[PDB]
């Protein structure tokens, strides 16, 4: 898309329609003139254009309005209520900019936030950009949470997020323009390997790759189309939907067979028949010769009964004679049936061992996507978040992607070491208690308006609690919690002084040797420069490797690589690292999943502020204490980064609409 | 909102695979019995059409007679006439045998023979005889 147009695609807007956010804050435009609309509209669209030319510098409003013309910057505060939604909201001025109208010298309103992952740290530079007083506080001795990079020397390999999934439609385009961040493209090209250590031919590796998008397109005809979404009171997962659809076609592959034996036996009873009908024949025509040469051996001159009877038997043996050449062609018809129909049997089976196993690879891969075993993903639901895709090549980033959250954290007060352990809410503030993670003697206390809460959802899962709430959250977020799925992936980096490998191939597959390990180190990334060789560990694979030594996974990795690149070409690694996610305590796994039984409406339920009671009892209802952001809370893009950003600016916009008003809504 | 090419998914079929805990391997195992059962039902009419196959070695070869090339004459000779009766009562209305026997007469002048002497040769009277057989 181009022009101002092409903003409206690039803030994940509607160019032509506003959105229901903007019906709230601009409900006079909305129910009004259809013109009006569209002057609102375009005074949107050509504001956020003028951000997204260049996002390295604040975007004062006089600065919108002189670029802005006639008739369109005709109304003054048409154009200072559509600035300052977008500021609030952050579509305009996020990230890192340069001001030009520096900070008011006196904040307003405090905020506590838990952790300083991306979420986190998205919304304290929104909040601080607002004036209000913001701290932040991380258990980890490190910002980024999730997004965590492996340094040594030269050696650079993120353990967490590291692929920027395209920028069409992204904040994190904005952010690549205000940071330096390396963005290198993905060779989507992917050599299959199989457990002996040589390739999967061309012909298997697209035929077994378009069975499995083909087994996927059923799965969804199954849920879509017949409504087998339920089963003996629970709810379907997509493993077992894709059981279902393997045993089908396993049933098919033997009912064609039936079927094609069924018709041979049909043909060769009818065969049977047609022989048996010609023994019997070819004894009466034995027969009938005898008689006739018996007939003519009674020499002339004869009687005319003599006479007919030698005629009379001719004739009748002739007629046999016809008979039994006619049965002779459809003899031979039928005999060439039989040749073509045994030269044409039906497939003998509809997936062999081997391509079975070929097809466990391409589940791996899927459970390495949603970070969870297939079954456990809700049938129904598991893509909901597919058509918000964002347009373009997937990246990497080279520099490492804590490039990013160390960029956000600049200016920021972060209490590093500090594990918050329980939350306070009431209808006149909060307190959040936390400690020292290295003496958790040492004890402190904060005191706030507002709690704005990025715990990862693993650990608002855990029980019991490592984060009390005072009062408990109610029954409808815990119950969204419970119900939410929170998976596990792994990764391994191996790090070489030589490039062992094709430099032209950025990923390669090994094929597991079963069902259950199929995810183990099923494929291997070189993206980075250096020779660093990255492993992944999906699927039920992962939680189990989580308990085995990081030697023995690595040697595992090291006979997998001997094998595909032969055992003299691979030399001991210097530095390696094992990812345990599961096992951190402040993470408790990867990202989350929408689990069977869970849909995309508990990521809205997750979003929910929470509002304490009246403090005194008959006193008027309190204002909203305790907000959440977080990947496992934005229902269009979760368990990515730009989701966690996002998900950031959202709460910062409404807790500063809360604690500082919304002046724009009039 | 139909199942993509290759796959094959109907409703009926799947209440059948997921109405229990093996439903699946056992409806697999009745067509992977029924395909042995099949199998050897062919072995078996293989083995009884060989039989019966060899038991016409030669077919009916020696037992043909040459083409008998006969102009087909109008007049019945008194022998013809003879010939023609026998074969009504042994053949009744087939007037294409009927010809064959005599050999020179076409199936017309058969049927005009019928009627032209059916007083003569008592035609009638001999159709009943052949009738009772």
């Amino acid at each position: 898309p181009s022009g101002v147009e092409g903003a409206a695609f690039q803030s994940r807007l509607p160019h032509d329609r506003m959105t229901s956010q903007e019906a709230a804050c601009f409900p006079d435009i909305i129910s009004g003139p259809q013109q009006t609309q569209k002057v609102f509209l375009f005074i949107r669209n050509r504001t956020l254009q003028l951000w997204l030319d260049n996002p390295k510098i604040q975007l004062t409003f006089e600065a919108t309005l002189q670029q802005l013309e006639a008739p369109y910057n005709s109304d003054t505060v048409l154009v200072h209520r559509v600035h300052s939604y977008l500021e609030r909201h952050g579509l305009i001025n996020f990230g890192i900019y340069k001001r030009i109208k520096p900070l008011p010298t006196k904040k307003t309103g405090k905020v506590i936030i838990i952790g300083s992952g991306v979420s986190g740290l998205a919304a304290a530079r929104q909040l601080q950009s607002f004036g209000m007083d913001v701290t932040l506080l991380e258990a980890r001795d490190r910002v980024g949470g999730r997004v965590a990079t492996f340094r040594k020397g030269n050696y650079v390999a993120d353990l967490g997020a590291m692929v920027v999934t395209g920028l069409g439609g992204n904040p994190m385009a904005v952010v690549s323009k205000q940071v330096n961040m390396e963005l290198a493209k993905i060779k989507q090209k992917c050599p299959l390997y199989e457990a002996n250590g040589q390739a999967v031919p061309k012909e298997k590796d697209e035929m077994v790759e378009q069975e499995f998008n083909r087994l996927l397109e059923a799965t969804s005809y199954l849920s879509h189309q017949l409504d087998f979404n339920v089963l003996n009171n629970k709810p379907v997962s997509l493993g077992q939907a894709l059981e279902v659809v393997i045993q089908l076609q396993e049933k098919h592959v033997k009912d064609e067979q039936i079927e094609h034996w069924k018709k041979i036996v049909k043909t060769q009873e009818e065969l049977k028949e047609l022989l048996n009908k010609m023994v019997n024949l070819k004894e009466k025509i034995k027969e009938l010769h005898q008689q006739y040469k018996e007939a003519s051996e009674v020499k002339p001159p004869r009687d005319i009964t003599a006479e007919f009877l030698v005629k009379s038997k001719h004739r009748d043996l002739t007629a046999l004679c016809k008979e039994y050449d006619e049965l002779a062609e459809t003899q031979g018809k039928l005999e060439e049936k039989l040749q073509e129909l045994e030269a044409n049997p039906p497939s003998d089976v509809y997936l062999s061992s081997r391509d079975r196993q070929i097809l466990d690879w391409h589940f791996a891969n899927l459970e390495f996507a949603n970070a969870t075993p297939l079954s456990t993903l809700s049938l129904k639901h598991w893509d909901q978040d597919d058509d918000f895709e964002f347009t373009g090549s997937h990246l990497t980033v080279r520099n490492g992607y804590s490039c990013v959250p160390v960029a956000l954290a600049e200016g920021l007060d972060i209490k590093l070491n500090t594990a918050v352990r329980q939350v306070r809410y009431t209808a006149s503030g909060c307190e959040v208690i936390a400690v020292n993670t290295r003496s958790t003697s040492q004890t402190f206390i904060y005191k706030c308006d507002a709690v704005l809460c990025t715990l990862p959802l693993g650990v608002l899962k855990q029980q019991p609690p490592a984060v009390q709430f005072v009062p408990p959250l109610p029954e409808w977020k815990t119950s969204a919690v419970q119900r939410m799925g929170f998976g596990n992936l792994n990764k391994v980096v191996l790090c070489f002084d030589r490039v062992f490998w094709d430099p032209s191939v950025n990923l390669f597959g090994h094929v597991g040797s079963t069902t259950a390990s199929r995810g183990e180190l099923f494929l291997f990334w070189n993206l980075y420069k250096a020779p660093i060789l990255l492993a992944l560990v999906a699927g039920e694979a992962a939680g189990i490797m989580e308990n085995i030594s990081d030697d023995v996974i690595v040697g595992r990795c090291l006979a997998i690589l001997k094998g595909i690149f032969g055992s003299s070409a691979v030399p001991q690694p210097k530095e390696t690292v094992v990812s345990r996610w599961r096992a951190d305590p402040w993470a408790r796994g990867s990202y989350s999943y929408v689990a069977a039984g869970s849909s995309g409406n508990d990521y809205d339920l997750m979003a929910q502020p929470i509002t304490p009671g009246p403090s005194i009892p008959g006193a008027p209802q309190p204002i909203p204490r305790l907000f959440f952001a977080g990947e496992h809370t934005i229902r269009n893009y979760p368990a990515t980064v730009h989701g966690a950003l996002l998900s950031g600016l959202r709460e910062a916009g409404r807790i500063a609409d809360q604690f500082l008003g919304a002046m724009y809504t009039l | 909102r139909k199942p993509p090419k290759g796959m094959f998914l109907s409703q009926e079929d799947v209440e059948a695979v997921s109405a229990n805990a093996t439903a699946a391997t056992t409806v697999l195992r009745q067509l992977d019995m029924e395909l042995v059962s099949v199998k050897r039902q062919i072995q078996n009419i293989k083995q009884t059409n060989s039989a019966l196959k060899e038991k016409l070695d030669g077919g009916i070869e020696p037992y043909r007679l040459p083409e008998v090339i006969q102009k087909c004459n109008a007049r019945w000779t008194t022998e013809e006439q003879l010939l023609a009766v026998q074969a009504i009562r042994k053949y009744g209305r087939d007037f294409q045998a009927i010809s064959d026997v005599i050999g020179n007469k076409s199936v017309v002048q058969v049927k005009n023979f019928f009627v032209n002497y059916r007083r003569r040769f008592n035609i009638d009277e001999v159709l009943q005889e052949w009738e009772a057989e």
